[PDB]
RNA sequence: CUGGAAGGUUAAGAGGAGCCGAAUUGAAGCCCCAGUAA
RNA sequence: UGAUAUUGAAUGUUGGUACAGCUUGUACAGGAUAGGUAGGAGCCUUGGAAACCGGAGCGCCAGCUUCGGUGGAGGCAUCGGUGGGAUACUACCCUGGCUGUAUUGACCUUCUAACCCGCCGCCCUUAUCGGGCGGGGAGACAGUGUCAGGUGGGCAGUU
RNA sequence: GGCACAAGGGAGCUUGACUGCGAGACCUACAAGUCGAGCAGGGACGAAAGUCGGGCUUAGUGAUCCGGUGGUUCCGCAUGGA
């Protein structure tokens, strides 16, 4: 399908523009240096036309635009925004030298014009030699439709997310996967900014996976609205259902940011990563397992995975691991066998003044639940409700999921 | 190596020759937004100004001295040859008709524009008074006396102070090449 | 778990010709070496 | 757990600044195939100005920039427009370097004076406190005052 | 709860399916909350007067403290601007 891409210079509506097409996950503040950091990608609508949209951004800025580069060729038309306020600036000159010995058709932008008086000073945007300028608005939706026909004219499945803290290898992590450079990497904390969408295909089964950019403690996000672009990250554990953990060769921060994802009803997978910076030898692994183990105990079902980025080993298991989870996260069970079964449970320990069970049932299949109907529903006991659990993911899988019990009274 | 004086330098650039003497002024983009590009009209002062007068105003405007108005459109005329001669004014009304035309001006330097004073209601005062960072300035000529560079260069350098852009802080001044 | 690269595979693909798929590249994992049994 | 003042002296290793001087931008033209600001008011001259042959940087690997003695008062011709240009610049500037100029910054050795001694001698003095002179050892770190990552079970607030 | 005079069909384009604006029902605790009188501006096959819609109430969670972005003949702490 047709694929098309804005570039500019900071501060030129670019991320609020390719918001107001279509969705606002695109991060949006107002100074110099917060920009978009790197290519992503969505979907459009208009008539009968459905094309997508590359966003781009104006320290590190070698690589940023490097991306741009890789973006503009790989396009088929090219939206060129710019400031319309103060006129034509050096950095307009400076983007439009590349514009040229660049063989693509470009359709030109001008913003920052949201009221009719406004809408003039347009003729000395014409050094360019480009086409008819045709204004925009950010505030509102003005001259957009003009824009679209120009853009229009020359137009002819699972998700799964990972998190972690700041400076831990996510980013290299995911590019390593596709084998692909698709995000920056770099060895300060919290460079990358927001979440990037890569859809890619394994064994005939295509998948989509999500970066957060990593989380600084609670207290410690005291910046210009960095929270901004933190609630992006918890919007995307919201639209997947599989989390992998990544955690560097143990923090109580890490047990907080599983917090969420528990919580979730969410597939949550234990991932580690850097193996290569620690001694590896003989049963070095039980150091680690049995101290995860003792530190996670909250959750149970959650496989244990082994991987380093930078020699790139193991990581062809990490795949698999993650289609286990998803059945086990969408399964439903026959209701005579699970009431089959409560009742053993029940023999074993004939001691809930005393609880009665008289049914179970499982309801909610999108995450393991089920409900179970007693006599009274405060009599219960936290524990026994952990002993009923426990019985049931031991007859049945149920593992790397979660699972809701619900107890309603006789009524 | 030495700095000369303003009293030196129009006298001397009579020896640096009918030539046009012509300022350099570096400036000190970071700044665009308090930049520092203008016109002034001038004291110690051939053009051929041709205007795109529409309604009344063309009527003021063929007796001030300009050479050609036009028959309230001739951009047809302009395409396809119009070899342009010096000065492009205009008017706020057709300005947005002319312009939605294209680069016939982007690239040649005379597109109008109302930050210059150029595009206005009073086309007769603007006919009488015409004829990186960086602005060009021709003050005059070589056959020039030394009084009247003095003050051309004066009236210039007053213009671009008492135009001191906003952000004064930091350096103003760079360069002065007479 | 440990090296030493050899034996090929390169793996979904990345790519695609004819007609869904040519050639051509393509990490791991398989000791393909034993020591190791935790 | 990193910065900053105590905190001083010389070696080399380098840096960063600025200041000069030299050189750099080959492009779809124009004797080839070069960044933001004037169509001249030619040069005779000179590793060739026709051809003519070194040198890098190189190369856009094309074919140029000048240091530039044969032919040489011959030569291209300021001069025009297969790219938005087009000369003699008033020439300013950036870019990328080189050269040196100076002003600092940092690492390597580091020396001693700093700052230290739950080291040994003498004196105050009858004194396992303290203090002053000596030696000795470590020596610019340590410790010491103010800014940033864990971490308190120590203290609260809380429905 | 309709008998076609409210389920056919050239044009009349066409969500006035709008901008101004208002007497009663409610519940009558009120706030709130809802549903339907009455009128200038052309804005219609329109010519005689018919127009604030998909002919039972059934929605875009609460439309809000939701403003941080924007037009200001409003103020601006001694007078100009900010
Ligand atoms: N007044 C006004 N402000 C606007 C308009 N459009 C955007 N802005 C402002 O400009 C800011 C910058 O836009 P933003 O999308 O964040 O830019 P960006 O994310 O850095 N990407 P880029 O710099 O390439 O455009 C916005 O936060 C908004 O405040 C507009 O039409 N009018
Ligand atoms: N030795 C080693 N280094 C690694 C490994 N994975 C990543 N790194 C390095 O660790 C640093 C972390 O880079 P990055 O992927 O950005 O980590 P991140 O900051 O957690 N991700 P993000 O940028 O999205 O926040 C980089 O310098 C990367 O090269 C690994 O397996 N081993």
């Amino acid at each position: 399908k047709p694929v098309v891409a804005i570039v500019g210079r900071p501060n030129v509506g670019k991320s609020t523009i390719f918001n107001r097409i279509a969705g606002e996950r695109i991060s949006i503040v107002e100074d110099t240096p917060g920009v978009t950091r790197d290519r992503i990608y969505s979907s459009a609508e208009w008539l009968n036309y459905d094309f997508n949209l590359i966003d781009t951004g104006g320290p590190f800025l070698t690589q940023i635009r490097q991306q741009a580069e890789i973006a503009m060729d790989e396009a088929d038309v090219i939206i060129f925004m710019v400031n319309g306020r103060e006129g034509v600036t050096s950095a307009d000159e400076e983007v439009a030298k590349i514009l040229y010995r660049t063989k693509k058709p470009v359709v030109l932008a001008v913003n920052k014009l949201d009221n009719t008086e406004m809408r003039a000073n347009i003729y000395d945007f014409y050094s360019l030699g480009f086409g008819e300028p045709y204004p925009i608005s950010g505030t509102h939706g003005l001259g957009l439709g003009d824009l679209l026909d120009a853009c229009a004219e020359h137009f002819k499945v699972i998700q799964f997310c990972l998190i972690g803290r700041p400076n831990v290898g996510k980013s290299s992590l995911v590019n390593a996967m596709l084998g692909e450079e698709r995000v920056i990497v770099s060895n300060v904390a919290g460079t990358t900014r927001d979440a990037v969408d890569t859809a890619f295909t394994y064994n005939q089964q295509e998948f989509v996976i999500v970066d957060t950019a990593g989380m600084r403690k609670k207290g410690k996000v005291y910046e210009t609205t960095e929270k901004y672009s933190v609630l992006r990250a918890l919007k995307a554990i919201d639209r997947s259902e599989v989390v992998g953990v990544v955690l560097d060769g143990i923090i109580e921060q890490d047990k907080r940011i599983a917090g969420y994802a528990h919580e979730a009803g969410k597939a949550v997978v234990i991932i580690v990563n850097k193996w290569d910076a620690v001694d590896k030898d003989e049963s070095t692994m039980k150091e680690f397992e049995q101290n995860i183990r003792e530190h996670f105990q909250f959750l149970d079902y959650a496989p244990v995975l082994f991987m380093s980025a930078l020699t790139k080993k193991r990581i062809h298991t990490l795949m698999p691991a993650i289609i286990k989870a998803s059945e086990n996260h969408s399964l439903r069970v026959q209701t005579n066998v699970l009431n089959d079964v409560i009742m053993d449970a029940v023999a074993m320990n004939p001691t809930p003044s005393r609880l009665k069970i008289y049914y179970a049932t499982q309801v909610s299949v999108k995450p393991p639940s089920f409900v179970v109907f007693v006599n009274d529903p405060e009599l219960m006991h936290f524990s026994y409700e952990r002993f009923l659990e426990n019985r049931i993911r031991d007859a049945f899988g149920f593992e790397g999921t979660p699972i809701k019990i619900f107890a309603r009274a006789r009524k | 190596s030495k700095a000369y004086d303003v009293s030196e330098a129009v006298a001397l650039v009579k020896k640096t020759n009918d030539a046009t003497v012509e300022v350099a002024f570096r400036l000190g983009p970071r700044k665009n937004d308090q930049q520092i590009r203008g016109a002034v009209v001038l004291p110690n002062g051939t053009q051929r100004v041709l205007v795109f007068a529409k309604g009344e105003k063309a009527k003021e405007a063929e007796a001030a001295g300009a050479d050609f108005v036009g028959d309230t459109d001739y951009i047809n005329k302009i395409q396809q040859g119009w070899f342009d001669f010096d000065v492009i004014v205009a008017t706020p009304d057709m300005m947005g008709e002319v312009g939605k035309i294209g680069r016939v001006l982007g690239p040649k330097g005379l597109m109008p524009n109302p930050k210059t004073g150029t595009v206005t209601f009073e086309v007769e005062k603007a006919i009488g008074e015409i004829k990186a960072g960086n602005i060009h300035v021709p003050i005059g000529k070589v056959s020039f006396e030394d009084e009247k560079l003095v003050e051309n260069f004066t009236t210039m350098y007053d213009t671009i102070l008492k135009a001191k852009p906003a952000a004064a802080k930091g350096v103003y001044v760079k360069n002065v090449a007479v």
